[PDB]
């Protein structure tokens, strides 16, 4: 407990107000998800098109 | 009558100048959504 | 053309009508494929402008040697000739002067010298003569066997290594006092020699002509 | 047929930060001058021909700045390289300069 490991954590973060969301969901099928999200900031503001693990 | 000794060699010899021209260029260059 | 060009242009005519082989041994990086186009454009002699002419080069260089001849003079009939055997053969059934300047590389020609033996040339060009180094290969004894007025050799810098590659590029220029090595290693001294063997058919500047105008290499290790 | 197009995407863009070549099929005549800097991960048992291969880069085209860098083991074989490089390199002089 006395010894000390010390470890740099460096990571991107996107941070942002959401605009809007679209999640799409198949009728019945296999569950192959698919979505849109848009974030802003007081400056910018983007389009990301969205992966199945993120929804 | 006498064209086709001509055409035997002009037929073959626009082909030949048209390939060597392409041969040259390239040897040159549902769901629901909420 | 800056006058430098045009002065080693002059040079390699006076070894044109001379009649001598040579090296074009100036500095990387000042128009070294350059300095040879204008021996086409340049003579009034008129037969440099329609004239069958070679050129050998490193296998990466097969693209340049097509560009220059669409800026510096575009008038050229320029042949490349590489591919699959098809793709490269055929081109002998299209040219058959007709056609002037053919392009070529080592790992070619040393097995087709049997068909480049057909046609005759005037002027040969030899790029990165280097390639030609070693006497003992295959390449250097089928090279000797091209047929023209004037071989001229072309290198980012020649030679560089031990006497045992000395011999080759010398005798592939003349062979006039290259029987054997024994007289050769005495023609300071033997080196003064060997430098006027080689300053009648070889130039040297130092990169000052550029320099004037190009900052050093920061070199690190 | 290969080494055009990659030749022609590293000239003329901007869109590459990086080429990797050999030091034997990369060393002679390709004239890279969009690159403004270069590093011989390895040098060659032949001196010089690093030097061949540097001014494939260095020349008239470079605008802005020039460098060259190389990467040698401690003393482990690789100094045999620059021992053998620096000791030629009086002859491969003499012959010019
Ligand atoms: N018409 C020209 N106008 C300006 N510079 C030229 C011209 N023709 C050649 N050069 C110079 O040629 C240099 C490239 O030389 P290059 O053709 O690749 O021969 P080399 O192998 O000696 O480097 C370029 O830096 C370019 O500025």
């Amino acid at each position: 407990r006395s010894i000390g490991v010390r470890i740099k954590e460096e990571t991107e973060i996107i941070e942002g107000e959401v605009v809007e969301i679209q999640i799409d969901r198949p009728a019945t099928g296999t569950g192959s998800k698919v979505g849109k999200l848009t974030l802003k900031t007081t400056e910018m503001e983007t389009i990301y098109d969205l992966g199945t693990k993120m929804i | 009558l006498t064209e086709e000794m001509l055409l035997k060699r002009e037929e073959r010899a626009r082909k030949r100048r048209l390939q060597a021209a392409r041969r040259a260029e390239e040897h040159k260059n549902p769901m629901v959504r909420y | 053309l800056k006058g430098y060009q045009l002065k080693g242009m002059n040079w390699l005519a006076n070894l044109y009508e001379q009649g001598i082989n040579g090296i074009l041994a100036d500095e990387m990086g000042l128009g070294k494929t350059v300095q040879s186009i204008a021996l086409l454009a340049h003579l009034a002699e008129r037969e440099n402008i329609w004239g069958p002419f070679l050129i050998i080069s490193p296998a990466s260089t097969l693209n340049n040697w097509h560009q220059e001849f669409t800026r510096f003079v575009p008038k050229f009939k320029v042949l490349p000739y590489w591919g699959n055997p098809h793709d490269r053969k055929v081109i002998r059934r299209f040219w058959s002067a007709p056609f002037h300047v053919v392009i070529t590389s080592y790992q070619l020609v040393v097995q087709d010298v049997k068909y480049f033996q057909r046609v005759k040339w005037q002027y040969m060009v030899l790029d990165e003569a280097q390639a030609l180094k070693s006497s003992s290969s295959v390449r250097w004894k089928i090279l000797l066997q091209f047929q023209c007025r004037n071989r001229l050799l072309l290198t980012g810098t020649p030679i560089q290594n031990t006497m045992a590659e000395l011999w080759a590029l010398l005798h592939f220029i003349m062979p006039t006092l290259f029987d054997s090595h024994e007289e050769f290693n005495e023609w300071e001294n033997q080196l003064s020699r060997l430098h006027m063997i080689l300053k009648p058919f070889m130039l040297r500047r130092i990169k000052k002509d550029v320099e004037n105008e190009l900052s050093d290499k920061i070199e690190i290790l | 047929s290969e080494r055009r197009d990659m030749v022609a995407d590293f000239q003329n863009r901007n869109d590459i930060f990086v080429f990797l070549l050999s030091t034997r099929a990369g060393g002679l005549g390709i004239n890279l001058t969009a690159a403004d800097t270069v590093i011989f991960y390895d040098s060659d048992w032949n001196p010089t021909v690093d030097q061949q291969a540097m001014d494939r880069a260095h020349r008239l085209g470079q605008t802005k700045q020039v460098t060259v860098y190389r990467l040698i083991c401690k003393g482990t074989i690789e100094e045999r390289i620059l021992q053998r490089a620096k000791e030629k390199s009086e002859i491969q002089r003499m012959v010019i300069s």
